[PDB]
RNA sequence: CAGUCGCGUAAGCGGGGCAUAGGAUCACAAGAUACAAAAAGGAAAGAUCUUGGAUUUUUGGAAAAGCUACGCUAGGGAUAA
RNA sequence: AUUCUAUGAUUAGUGUGAACGAAAAUAGAGCAGCCUAUUAAAAUAAGUAAAAUGGCUUUAAAGCUGUUUGAAUAUUGUGGG
C-alpha cells in the first residue's frame, strides 16, 4: 500500500486519514483517553512484583 | 460536626472493629456483634 | 425436608374393605394418591397429623437395616447459567490487553 | 454456600430504613494479614484486607487576577457591524 | 585496573504524572602491569574520614560541596564499603 499516488488506488489525497483532524495534523498520545482519567488511576496498580523469588525450571515424572 | 464516626472494638481483643456514626451529643455505643476472627459473638464497645 | 402425612379415614357404616382389594391398590402404584385412594374406597378423611424427615446421621444405616436403596446418592441443586452469549470485552484498557500494547501494559495490567 | 446470632407455637423472616436525591486515585491516620525483607539476623520502606478525615462543587477530581486604541501570529467566516 | 561497542534494559528503581533510568553479568575491540613507577614520585598520608546544617547528585546509600565541629591504627579484626 502506497499512500497518496492517486484515487483510483483507493489511498490517495488522504492516505486513510480523513478530514483535517488531530489525527491528520499531528499525533495523539497513546495514553491519552480525551481527558477521562484512566482506570489506573482511578483504582490504582494493585500488588507488587516480587524480585527476590526464584525462578525454578518445572520438571513432571510424566 | 454534629455527628461523629465512632470506633467498636470487639473486647475479644482480636483487633477487630465495626464503625457506625451517633451523634456528639449521645452515650457512647455498645453492642454485641459478630468477630470473624473468632468466629463468634462477642461484645463491642467504642474505642475512646 | 420430606413431609410424612398421617391421615386417618372414616369408612362409611358396614363398609368393609376387602384385604386383598386394599393389598391389590399397592401392587402396581409407585406415585400413591390419596385422591384416587379416597374415592374408590368411599371414604372420608378426619383426622391429620404431620412430622418431618430429613437427612441425619443415622439414615445411611437405617436403610441397611431394612435394606431400602439409595442410601448411595446425593442431590446437588441445579444450575441455571447464564443466558447472556460471550461478547468482546470494552474500554480503553480492555482493548490494550494483547501483546500488541506491550508498550502500554503499565497502564493495562494488574488494575486494582 | 459456609460461619453464628435475634425474634417466632410454627412455617419461616432478618446482609438497615415504602421506593426514587452523599465523588475515585494519591497522600495521610488507625486496625488486622505473615506475603517479600537488596550479604546474613532484624528493621525500615513496601504488598493484601477493614476503616476514617473532601462546596477534590469547573463535583471522571489544576494550587491561578487584569489592560492593550502600540499590539503580533495561526485560523473562522463553523458566531457579529 | 582503565577505555570503546552491543546485550542485560520501554528492567530493578524513581516520579502525582509526563517521563527519566542503573549495576552485576555476557560478548566483542584491545589487553600490561607497577613504585627499581624505564624517568625518575611515598618515609603509606588529620582539619582528613565523619557529623550537623545549606545545596548538588541521587532511590534514603555511596559520591561532590559552603558554614560550624571533628576520629581510629591492620585478619592477634584498626579503618571504608
Ligand atoms: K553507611
Ligand atoms: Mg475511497
Ligand atoms: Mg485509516
Ligand atoms: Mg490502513
Ligand atoms: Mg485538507
Ligand atoms: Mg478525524
Ligand atoms: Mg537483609
Ligand atoms: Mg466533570
Ligand atoms: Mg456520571
Ligand atoms: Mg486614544
Ligand atoms: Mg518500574
Ligand atoms: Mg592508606
Ligand atoms: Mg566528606
Ligand atoms: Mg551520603
Ligand atoms: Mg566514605
Amino acid at each position: 500500500i502506497r499512500k497518496g499516488r492517486g484515487p483510483s488506488s483507493g489511498y490517495g489525497k488522504t492516505a486513510g486519514r480523513g478530514t483535517k483532524g488531530q489525527k491528520a495534523h499531528g499525533h495523539v498520545k497513546p495514553w491519552f483517553q480525551g481527558g477521562q482519567t484512566p482506570l489506573i488511576v482511578s483504582h490504582g496498580r494493585k500488588g507488587f512484583v516480587n524480585q527476590f523469588a526464584a525462578d525454578m525450571s518445572e520438571l513432571n515424572l510424566e | 460536626s454534629r455527628i461523629i464516626n465512632v470506633r467498636l472494638i470487639s473486647m475479644a481483643m482480636t483487633g477487630y472493629f465495626y464503625t457506625f456514626t451517633r451523634p456528639r451529643t449521645s452515650l457512647p455505643m455498645s453492642m454485641l456483634k459478630y468477630d470473624p476472627i473468632v468466629r463468634r459473638k462477642v461484645l463491642f464497645l467504642e474505642q475512646k | 425436608y420430606h413431609r410424612l402425612n398421617v391421615f386417618v379415614l372414616e369408612q362409611k357404616p358396614g363398609a368393609k374393605i376387602d384385604g386383598e382389594a386394599l393389598k391389590k391398590h399397592l401392587e402396581n402404584r409407585e406415585n400413591f394418591s390419596l385422591k384416587g385412594f379416597r374415592e374408590k374406597f368411599d371414604l372420608e378423611p378426619v383426622g391429620f397429623n404431620l412430622f418431618r424427615s430429613e437427612w441425619d446421621e443415622g439414615t445411611a444405616e437405617v436403610m441397611e437395616r431394612h435394606g431400602i436403596p439409595g442410601a448411595e446418592v446425593e442431590f446437588k441443586r441445579q444450575k441455571f447459567a447464564s443466558l447472556k452469549p460471550p461478547r468482546k470485552a470494552r474500554g480503553w484498557e480492555a482493548k490494550r490487553q494483547k501483546p500488541k500494547y506491550k508498550s502500554l501494559w503499565k497502564y493495562v495490567k494488574r488494575i486494582a
